[PDB]
């Protein structure tokens, strides 16, 4: 009924990047100021294709992200407070989970990025998120209950005993798990080897700084700053040598 | 027909493949069926033939893995049934709510949730195996040893469980389709594998304890050299932390330079149809004459 | 504050067994760690953690690297002790 | 007596809970693609 | 009083801290779209 014309519009460079995402509010804009002060104002301006279906895909990329890490924190700030009933440890705890996600992250976009020329895909943040904080919380609650069961025979001797007892136990299951994830380097499509090398390179890095240094030391250094609202003892009351045998 | 992203938009375009590769060409001329319908299509079918790639490679990888972990064949052997059991129990319980209608799936759920049900299945399992094996070498007898595994991990199973089945139910309230998808059947999963972990996992190990000595420890001067590094650590802790703070910023500074791309095909191989028809029109227009925008712009009055 | 030797040395026995596992049977005052029970310089660290944890003896890390035997532990606490 | 509840259970009733577990999985992926 | 609400100190944290997520998360969910 001659109520609507179309145009077919073509880009130059690739069409699904960076800027021939940004290309698509300009064309709108260009199209909206081409009809101001004619007979034709006020129409309304429909822009369809498939970098338009991937601007507005990014968009809301970021704010699901936002989404899943504020539950994903918010939870695992609930279930470390349960646990040890302290509001520094769980802290703690929710800051080296983001302190580690970040390392693992830019890790990995140091190697698939800036050494092997290949950019990242745009799901790899988030399904790598995803991934890296479910084993997290399991690891990072192991350890710190332990902790918990132990600390009452001085914070040290807790945290070596601690360490002895589940730091091989987590140990043994991230680098497990690490080194399942790393053999998607095999698969011919890169985005499966991407989410895979960066879960295995995120959780190799948490596994062998994070959780087995960062953690226990910052529980050292803050002694019963650690568990704070509970009233802990640096140490037992000074015991006398024992009787012979 | 169908709709990006949907199976019957694959339907679709393998339709349109066979009526375009049913006939001949003249001589010199050869079709090709290209577009990001016929790329998604493509993606998804080669997806599959290297998922079956990948799922033998990551069961090698993991048997290796837990030879290393406990130099014992028995031990392996019983935590991967564990780990097998758990995967199984989980697959089936969600493509029995999937297929009855009952809950919402998609073919990227299973393959998030696959993974993430053989890491929480060995994670719990090797909790377990790892706290029951501690207490088997502190001299405890099996009983006492089961108890103590129990006692010790049982909680702390449960409580991430239930965090990472709560925190992947939460993935329901995000808008995109590919995470909102992610919701019941992941949390539904996790449910699964903490309670398989929980029953099965214990039943196992006080089932398989009781004979001979199959789940007793071999290496435990992993425990000595995992108390020296504790001692370093509550002797030292201000250097050992500058030291893994300095580690972690070589990550933390990299991040802002972090640039995405969202075409899919530089993330597949060139040796797809789909690509090669890619291929074909770049030689010929430029790299962006397949993928067309249309701007329509309706007015209120007949424009001819 | 007269914890004699044996008592001394039945407290060390006790941490020893547990960083090590060195029975206490074959703790005595002339057994070098280094050599004789073969204690690293990082065991030994551990020692004097669980040492200061229970009975309160601090050993400083300059003056850990000096005691050699198990009599030199003995006779540093009990130089300390008498404080 | 003196143990808990939910361990002792689980370890008495350890091998129907096994070939409970094991029909589950059997059914879960016989009846369903 | 303060004697009783610091024995159910966690139950409190923990409804300040579900409750300013989740009017967080009804506010960011409204972004997309729009
Ligand atoms: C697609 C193809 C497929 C590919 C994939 C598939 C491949 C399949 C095969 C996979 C092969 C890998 C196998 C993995 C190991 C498997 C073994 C296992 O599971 O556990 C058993 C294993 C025990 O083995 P064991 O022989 O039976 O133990 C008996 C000992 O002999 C008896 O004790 P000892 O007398 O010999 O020594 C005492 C003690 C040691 O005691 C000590 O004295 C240590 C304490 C010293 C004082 C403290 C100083 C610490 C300073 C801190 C500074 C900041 C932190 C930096 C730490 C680095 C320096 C330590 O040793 C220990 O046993 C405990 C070790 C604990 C410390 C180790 C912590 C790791 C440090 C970090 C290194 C890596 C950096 C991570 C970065 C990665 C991110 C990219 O458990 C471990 O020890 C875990 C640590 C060793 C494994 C991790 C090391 C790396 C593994 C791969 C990582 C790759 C990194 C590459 C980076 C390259 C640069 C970019
Ligand atoms: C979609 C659902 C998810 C939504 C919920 C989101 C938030 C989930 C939060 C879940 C919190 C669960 C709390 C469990 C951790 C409790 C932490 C704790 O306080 O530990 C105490 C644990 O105290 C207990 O005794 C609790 C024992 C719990 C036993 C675990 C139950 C096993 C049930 C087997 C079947 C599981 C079936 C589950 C099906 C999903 C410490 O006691 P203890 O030091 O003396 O050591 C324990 C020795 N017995
Ligand atoms: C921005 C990047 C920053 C990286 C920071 C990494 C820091 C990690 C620290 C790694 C510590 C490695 C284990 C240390 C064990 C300590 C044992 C010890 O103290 O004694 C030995 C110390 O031996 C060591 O291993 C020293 C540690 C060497 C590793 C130091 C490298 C890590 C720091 C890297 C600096 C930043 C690099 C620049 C960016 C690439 C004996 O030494 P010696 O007296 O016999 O030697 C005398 C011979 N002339
Ligand atoms: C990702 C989400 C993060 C959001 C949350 C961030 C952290 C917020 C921290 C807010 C702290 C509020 C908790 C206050 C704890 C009060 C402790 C208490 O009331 O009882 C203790 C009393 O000990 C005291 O004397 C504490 C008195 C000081 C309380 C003053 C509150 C300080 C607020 C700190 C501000 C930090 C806020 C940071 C916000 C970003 C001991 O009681 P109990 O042992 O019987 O209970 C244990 C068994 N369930
Ligand atoms: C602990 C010992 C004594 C270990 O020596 P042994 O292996 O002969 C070490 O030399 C020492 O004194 N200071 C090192 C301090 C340290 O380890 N800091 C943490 C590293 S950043």
């Amino acid at each position: 009924d001659g109520h609507a014309v179309r145009f077919i519009i073509s880009h130059e460079g690739d069409p699904m990047s960076q800027a021939g995402i940004a290309r698509i509010a300009k064309i709108k804009t260009a199209a909206k100021e081409a009809i101001k002060g004619t007979p034709l104002e006020g129409s309304a301006i429909y822009l369809g294709g498939t970098a338009a279906m991937f601007k507005d895909l990014s968009d809301g990329n970021t704010y699901d992200l936002m989404i899943a890490g504020i539950s994903a924190l918010c939870l695992i700030f609930i279930i470390m407070l349960i646990t040890t009933r302290s509001v520094v440890a769980a802290a703690v705890i929710v800051g080296t989970v983001v302190l580690s996600l970040g390392a693992s992250f830019g890790l990995s976009v140091l190697i698939w990025q800036h050494i092997l020329g290949i950019e990242l895909h745009w799901l790899v943040l988030a399904m790598a998120v995803i991934i890296l904080l479910a084993v997290g919380a399991d690891y990072n609650l192991l350890l710190v209950a332990r902790l918990k069961e132990e600390i009452h025979a001085g914070i040290n001797t807790g945290i070596i005993r601690a360490m002895g007892g589940s730091g091989s136990v987590v140990t043994a299951a991230g680098l497990v798990f690490a080194f399942t994830m790393m053999s998607f380097a095999v698969s011919e499509l890169t985005v499966m080897a991407q989410v895979g090398t960066t879960i295995g390179m995120g959780l190799l890095f948490d596994t062998l700084i994070v959780r087995s240094f960062m953690t226990p030391s910052i529980a050292a250094l803050l002694g019963k700053w650690f568990w704070w609202p509970q009233v802990v003892r640096q140490r037992p009351i000074p015991q006398p040598w024992p009787s012979p045998a | 027909a169908g709709n990006q992203g949907e199976s019957l938009a694959n339907e679709s375009v393998e339709a349109v493949k066979t009526i375009v590769e049913r006939l001949a060409p003249p001589p010199g001329v050869k079709v090709y069926v290209t577009g990001s319908a016929a790329l998604v299509a493509d993606q998804q079918q080669a997806g599959d033939r290297s998922l079956q790639v990948i799922e033998a490679v990551t069961f090698t990888v993991i048997i290796v893995m837990l030879l290393l972990v406990y130099r014992s064949i028995i031990t392996s052997a019983i935590m991967l049934t564990m780990v097998v059991l758990g995967l199984l129990a989980t697959r089936g319980g969600v493509a029995f709510l999937g297929f009855h209608r009952i809950i919402g799936l998609s073919t990227f759920a299973t393959n998030l949730l696959v993974v993430l049900a053989i890491a929480a299945a060995t994670d719990y399992a090797i909790f377990l195996i790892g706290r029951y094996q501690e207490a088997r070498g502190l001299g405890q007898d099996r009983e006492s040893a089961y108890y103590t595994m129990f006692g010790g991990t049982a909680h702390v199973v449960l409580g991430s469980g239930l965090t990472i089945a709560g925190a992947t139910f939460c993935l329901s309230f995000t808008r995109l389709p590919y995470f909102q998808t992610l919701g019941v059947p992941l949390a539904i999963g996790m449910v699964i594998v903490v309670a398989a972990a929980l029953t099965l996992g214990p039943a196992i190990i006080a089932v398989t304890s009781r004979f001979g000595k199959l789940l007793e420890p071999k290496r435990m001067a992993r425990v000595r050299g995992w108390r020296k590094v504790g001692a370093a650590i509550v002797r030292w802790p201000g250097p050992i932390l500058v030291g893994a703070v300095a580690l972690a910023l070589v990550g933390l500074l990299t991040l802002p330079g972090y640039r995405t791309n969202y075409n899919d095909r530089n993330y597949l191989p060139a040796d797809l149809p789909a690509n090669e028809g890619y291929a074909a029109a770049e030689r010929h227009f430029s790299q962006a004459r397949m993928n067309p925008e249309v701007l329509m712009v309706e007015s209120d009055h007949d424009m001819r | 504050m007269a914890a004699t030797q044996e008592e001394i040395i039945a407290g060390l026995a006790e941490i020893i067994e547990e960083v090590t596992g060195i029975e206490p049977s074959e703790v005595t005052p002339e057994k070098s760690f280094v050599d004789d029970l073969d204690i690293d310089s990082l065991s030994m660290v551990e020692i004097a953690v669980q040492t200061e944890d229970k009975y309160g003896v601090k050993i400083p890390d300059e003056d850990l690297a000096g005691l050699r035997t198990v009599g030199d532990v003995v006779a540093y606490i009990q130089k300390l002790e008498e404080e | 007596a003196a143990r808990p509840f939910i361990p002792r259970m689980i370890r008495t009733f350890a091998v129907p809970i096994i070939l409970g577990w094991l029909v589950t999985i059997a059914v879960l992926n016989v009846t369903v693609p | 009083m303060i004697g009783t609400l610091k024995r159910a100190w966690i139950p409190l944290l923990i409804l300040v801290v579900v409750a300013i997520a989740g009017f967080t998360v009804q506010r960011i969910r409204t972004f997309f779209g729009s």
